[PDB]
């Protein structure tokens, strides 16, 4: 299939944000900083919640976009952890990994943090939300888990990288873990068949801490028409 | 002339799209958005979302 790149929703360096801090076409927000060439959505200080999400809704039927990120600390532990999201309303502030809660469409969790004891950590997790669920955060939300994977993505050497397509009623995510710089070096995570989502809508991306930080810089958000 | 069909390709790719104009330009965002619409309904024929250096001339 074709894809058409949206320049309105997406962003990427080398001149990301604009003399005044703002990005264009998408709103930042709590502790996110956008600068030339990445956005730290959640710095590794202390409880912190930022996200950054498109401004215009957007109206695709099938689509995709690649989303470029690194997160940071010293420990090999670390948190809370990342979300891609699509959705209808923006959830700028809110306790879902920076994020709104009750979201109408799916998020992508990229949990850092092992938060029902489980050793299943760090782990991505794709969950559906039709605008009154409420995120299981202390079980990462297990039990909502679409499906998942278990993919290492902190503190690797060269930016990590998230192919995360929707075609035709089929959710997909391939990875590429940091290992190589081979942008298109995806490795197969997982995969929601027949799954619905608000017809139009926006796209964000959020992060966060708590007791543990790590940094979580995006450094690109590439969004396409299929 | 192609001297200025890269002056923007920051990526590299041959092919300019609506966040490299952006900059090219840089005022509103609505402004803004209208001049980049703009370009790539004026130029871009195959509707990849880019403009290649034939579609720039
Ligand atoms: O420790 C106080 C801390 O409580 C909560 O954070 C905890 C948990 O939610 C996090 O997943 C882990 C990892 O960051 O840390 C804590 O154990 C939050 O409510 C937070 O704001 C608060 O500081
Ligand atoms: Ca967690
Ligand atoms: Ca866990
Ligand atoms: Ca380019
Ligand atoms: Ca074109």
């Amino acid at each position: 299939p074709h894809r058409r790149f949206e320049y309105k929703y997406s962003f990427k360096g080398p001149h990301l944000v604009q003399s005044d801090g703002t990005v264009p076409f998408w709103a930042h927000a709590g502790n996110a900083i956008p600068s030339s060439d990445q956005i730290r959505v959640a710095p590794s200080l202390k409880s912190q919640r930022g996200s950054v999400w498109t401004k215009t809704k957007a109206a695709f039927e099938n689509w995709e976009v690649e989303v470029t990120f690194r997160v940071t600390g010293r420990g090999r532990i670390g948190a809370d952890g990342l979300a891609i999201w699509y959705a209808e309303n923006q959830g700028l502030e809110g306790p879902v990994f920076g994020s709104a809660d009750l979201w109408n469409g799916v998020g992508i969790f990229f949990d850092s943090f092992d938060n029902d004891g489980k050793k299943n950590n760090p782990a991505i997790v794709i969950i559906g939300n039709n605008g009154q669920i409420h995120y299981d955060h202390q079980n990462d939300g297990a039990s909502q888990a679409l499906a998942s994977c278990q993919r290492d993505f902190r503190n690797k050497p060269y930016p990590v990288r998230a192919k995360i397509t929707y075609y035709q009623n089929t959710l997909t995510v391939m990875i590429n873990n940091g290992f190589t710089p081979d942008k298109n070096d995806y490795e197969f995570c997982a995969k929601v068949e027949n799954m619905i989502i608000p017809a139009q809508g926006h796209f964000g991306i959020s992060a966060a801490t708590g007791g543990l930080a790590d940094d979580h810089d995006v450094l690109s958000f590439l969004t396409f028409q299929l | 002339q192609l001297h200025y069909f890269k002056m923007h390709d920051y990526d590299g790719n041959n092919l300019l799209d609506g966040l490299e104009l952006s900059t090219a330009i840089t005022m509103s965002e609505d402004e803004l958005i209208n001049i980049i619409d703009g370009v790539l309904r004026d130029d871009d024929k195959n509707n990849d979302g880019y403009i290649d250096y034939a579609e720039f001339a």
